[PDB]
């Protein structure tokens, strides 16, 4: 049971997929054609990684995952690719016309067209499972796809599955890597349609991967690839807990209790540490307490603000590898005494801690250094608001002139839901800056 | 007679586990239910907790409850795993979230009914059952939530008969989640209804003994639980073992109980243990009362002793036991209300506990404990008056009303403390 379905949406989503997967069957040592010799229970079993695997009566681990997109050259690569033999052909859904980086296209006019075949799939994995826990889905904000189907697909989960929770994993528009004008908009748009359906979203800015990868791993320009290898080690990060267990594992449910004090209020920060080359990791052990002061680097941060400019609502500590609570204990006492860790008023201020002793792993051929010990802090700050306010000025300059707008007005949307959005949004900044503020 | 006892959700669960490991080797009980012991006094009053199966086998008394099967599992597997009735293991599968509402009103509901026709089945082969035993949290969501639901459900179906819960309250120092005050407050209203006694079990005073008396650098769950089961094996040898006080749930509660909803103790243990130099009893009687050997971080001299239960275990001198009981009651008379004539009761035994030749075990009603109350009232009222987290629990049906409630309630029973506390 506590069985997990992930939903990849888009080039985004599926290609950051394709990277998971690949370190997910790394990580429990399956291989390519699904085989992994160390299970002995064949065609079923209740195992930790059988979350996110099922098992076939052959001996394959087939993931528990569904790859859609609205044109099928990036998911015509997974059917051809390392791991095809990974996936039923079945959960690999394809259309012929994409979006055309148009949130009313991924919504309305292409989306659905295919939302009845997504849902009939991912009905397919629900019924295989016998207790269901939520849905991760993965998504970029600038794509028409990513945006507009993904926004049509968890309104539609909100009804097929009740409150069931929903996870997201949103890529958030960098200009170094963007290919659209409009991902503003398509941006607004999606997070205010998805906001009431979403009970968790983790916000990864490619600017900010980006600038870790040419920072830390000296990777001149780094490439989507570069980039989706660094996120999934994040991802797995998160995930672990789910996918392993261990005396001191602590489930992602119960660092979710601590990250959202108002449904609104569901979007962590996640910083990661070692972020190295294996040059430099070459005879360079870094310990529990470096890894740890650097989650308190900004520049190691999954979004780009300043949390020393906010205040904290939850601080969690994740770590996988070579961890015991002694060092983690140690660490975290130097960090209050030199580092500005302001919590708001209503919040206790001790940081929860979770520590998985599989360690981390690398793909071959990857820029990280194989580590003994890794952390991935999720912390609920006033700080991330600082993303909203930039895609919110960016959005508010050309809707001013409404450029672009006709697109979107040409598939059937109305200015109404764009000032409706937007409002949406403004209330979201304005919900960030209350909590933040100090009881009377 | 007969005690039923009851363990609910991760806490509930590991800790009576430990208590059935500890007290089945003072009983003489082996993994598999075989008694292997060496003197009568260990089989007089083995019925008390230990149904006696076929083949003069023991089985404990006892029911194991969880929302998610976990913790069961490896209760299952443990070393006294065996010795459970395979029957008494109900679990469901969800789990409770560390979330009250859904312990008490949603998941918990829809598994209440089929512990209460395994708690039937063993009160009716009671020749005369005398009460329930609950082990659990008030900090997580199935021992706070559901075991309260269970103490209702069972008041209602035994009215006649006492209510004792070993209650582990909740610290930040020894934290899982933010909404522990919200989980404990609204389990303290339940029991101040419908329990009769409660052994209040402080995290943050069984983390700060082990941090600062036994030096254990990085306290675990485990070690918590070796100075919890020490205290469950003290205060129940009365009615595990031949005595004249204290020797059943409801004599305990006319002697400690003066007033109904005054029922929350505060247990104390020693020597405190993780030595061969046995103690004196002059030595026992000192650190038996003194607050470093409290479970409940609470300074007794903040407030007034209105009842105290004295338990010794091992070969001493009772002459020199009672010379040193009504020492410390002379010397520090002040500390004990004068409208309460003698309520200093000292029992003995002769079986010490296992590594030990002498202990001493300690049970007061002080009306210093409205400092736990006013802790969690504080930390409570930090998160509510900005109504933060509660969408946990408004998303299970709860109103904001019913928080109020047991805020208001619980600020009562601390006042009810003071109220005693200048008389
Ligand atoms: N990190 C990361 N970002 C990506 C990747 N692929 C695309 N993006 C980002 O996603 C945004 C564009 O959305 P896409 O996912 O490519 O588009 P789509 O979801 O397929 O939607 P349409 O193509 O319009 O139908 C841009 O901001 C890109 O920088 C990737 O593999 N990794
Ligand atoms: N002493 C002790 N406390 C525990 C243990 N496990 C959890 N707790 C405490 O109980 C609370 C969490 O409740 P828990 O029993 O885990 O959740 P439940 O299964 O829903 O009842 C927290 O305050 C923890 O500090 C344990 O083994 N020993
Ligand atoms: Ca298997
Ligand atoms: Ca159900
Ligand atoms: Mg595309
Ligand atoms: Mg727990």
């Amino acid at each position: 049971m506590r069985e997990c379905i992930s939903i990849h949406v888009g080039q985004a989503g599926v290609q950051i997929g394709n990277a998971c997967w690949e370190l997910y069957c790394l990580e429990h040592g399956i291989q390519p054609d699904g085989q992994m010799p160390s299970d002995k229970t064949i065609g079923g079993g209740d195992d930790s990684f059988n979350t996110f695997f099922s098992e076939t009566g052959a001996g394959k681990h087939v993931p528990r995952a569904v790859f859609v997109d609205l044109e099928p050259t990036v998911i015509d690569e997974v059917r051809t690719g390392t791991y095809r033999q990974l996936f039923h052909p079945e959960q690999l859904i394809t259309g012929k016309e994409d979006a055309a980086n148009n949130y009313a296209r991924g919504h309305y006019t292409i989306g659905k067209e295919i939302i009845d075949l997504v849902l009939d799939r991912i009905r397919k994995l629900a019924d295989q499972c016998t207790g269901l826990q939520g849905f991760l889905v993965f998504h970029s904000f600038g794509g028409g796809t990513g945006s507009g189907f993904t926004s049509l697909l968890m309104e539609r989960l909100s009804v097929d599955y009740g409150k069931k929770s929903k996870l997201e994993f949103s890529i958030y528009p960098a200009p170094q890597v963007s290919t659209a004008v409009v991902e503003p908009y398509n941006s607004i748009l999606t997070t205010h349609t998805t906001l009431e359906h979403s009970d968790c979203a983790f916000m990864v800015d490619n600017e900010a991967i980006y600038d870790i990868c040419r920072r830390n791993l000296d990777i001149e320009r780094p490439t989507y690839t570069n980039l989706n290898r660094l996120i999934s080690q994040i991802v797995s990060s998160i995930t672990a807990s789910l996918r392993f267990d261990g005396a001191l594992n602590v489930d992602l449910t119960e660092f979710q209790t601590n990250l959202v004090p108002y449904p609104r209020i569901h979007f962590p920060l996640a910083t990661y540490a070692p972020v190295i080359s294996a040059e430099k990791a070459y005879h360079e052990q870094l310990s529990v307490a470096e890894i740890t002061n650097a989650c308190f680097e900004p520049a190691n941060q999954m979004v780009k603000c300043d949390p020393r400019h906010g205040k904290y609502m939850a601080c969690c500590l994740l770590y996988r590898g070579d961890v015991v609570p002694k060092d983690v204990n140690a660490a975290i006492a130097t960090i209050k005494t030199k580092r500005s860790i302001q919590f708001v008023d209503w919040c206790p201020t001790g940081f929860k801690v979770g520590i998985n002793y599989q360690p981390p792993t690398v793909v071959p051929g990857g820029d990280l250094a194989k580590v003994q010990r890794a952390v991935c802090m999720l912390s609920n700050t006033t700080a991330i608001a600082e993303a909203w306010a930039r895609l919110d000025h960016k959005f508010d300059l050309m809707y001013a002139k409404r450029a672009f707008v006709h697109w979107y007005v040409g598939e059937g949307m109305e200015e109404g839901e764009f000032s409706e959005a937007r409002e949406d949004m403004a209330a979201l900044e304005k919900d960030y800056e209350e909590v933040g503020v100090d009881s009377v | 007679r007969e005690i039923v006892h009851i363990q609910a959700g991760q806490c509930g669960n590991q800790i009576g586990a430990k208590f059935w490991e500890v007290i089945s080797d003072e009983h003489g009980i082996d993994p598999t239910g075989s008694y292997h012991g060496d003197s009568d006094l260990q089989l007089e009053r083995i019925n008390v907790y230990y149904n006696e199966a076929t083949g003069n086998k023991y089985v404990p008394r006892a029911i194991l409850v969880d929302l998610e099967p976990g913790t069961m599992d490896s209760v299952r597997s443990g070393p006294f795993g065996q010795i459970f009735r395979p029957d008494n293991f109900v679990f469901g599968q969800s789990g409770a979230g560390n979330n009250w509402a859904k312990g008490h009103y949603t998941e918990g509901a829809e598994l209440v009914d089929s512990v209460l026709d395994v708690v039937r089945k063993e009160s009716e082969s009671c020749d005369c059952l005398q009460g329930f035993q609950l082990t659990h949290s008030l900090g997580g969501g199935t021992g706070s939530g559901m075991g309260t639901l269970l103490i209702s459900k069972i008041r209602e179906e035994y009215p006649d008969r006492i209510m004792n819960t070993f209650s582990v309250m909740p610290s930040p120092k020894v934290s899982d989640t933010v909404v522990e005050p919200y989980n404990a407050t609204l389990s303290v209203h339940q029991l101040v209804e419908n329990t009769d006694e409660t052994y209040c079990i402080d995290n943050e005073a069984l983390y700060d003994i082990c941090f600062r008396t036994l030096k254990l650098t990085t306290p675990t769950y485990g070690d918590l639980n070796h100075l919890v089961s020490a205290t469950m094996s003290g205060v129940t040898t009365c009615l595990r073992f031949p005595g004249q006080l204290n020797a059943d749930l409801r004599k305990l509660a006319v002697n400690m109980v003066p007033f109904p909803r005054l029922h929350f103790f505060m247990p104390g243990f020693a020597p405190l243990t993780s030595q061969y130099r046995a103690l004196t009893v002059p030595e026992l009687t000192q650190q038996m009362f003194d607050s470093k050997n409290m479970m409940a971080a609470c300074d007794p001299r903040h407030g007034r002793y209105l009842t105290v239960a004295a338990i010794f275990r091992g070969r001493m001198s009772m002459k020199e036991v009672d010379e040193q009981m009504l020492n410390v009651q002379n010397k520090n008379s002040s500390y004990f209300v004068e409208w309460i004539p003698n309520n200093v009761k000292t029992a003995v035994c002769d079986i010490p506990p296992r590594g030990l030749k002498m202990s001493a075990t300690f049970i007061g009603n002080s009306t210093a404990i409205q400092e736990l109350f006013k802790r969690i009232s504080e930390q409570f009222t930090a998160m509510f008056r900005r109504k933060a987290f509660l969408h946990w629990y408004t998303g299970e049906g709860m109103d904001e009303m019913e928080f109020t409630e047991a805020e208001s309630n619980m600020n009562d029973l601390v006042s009810e403390y003071q109220q005693y506390q200048d008389a």
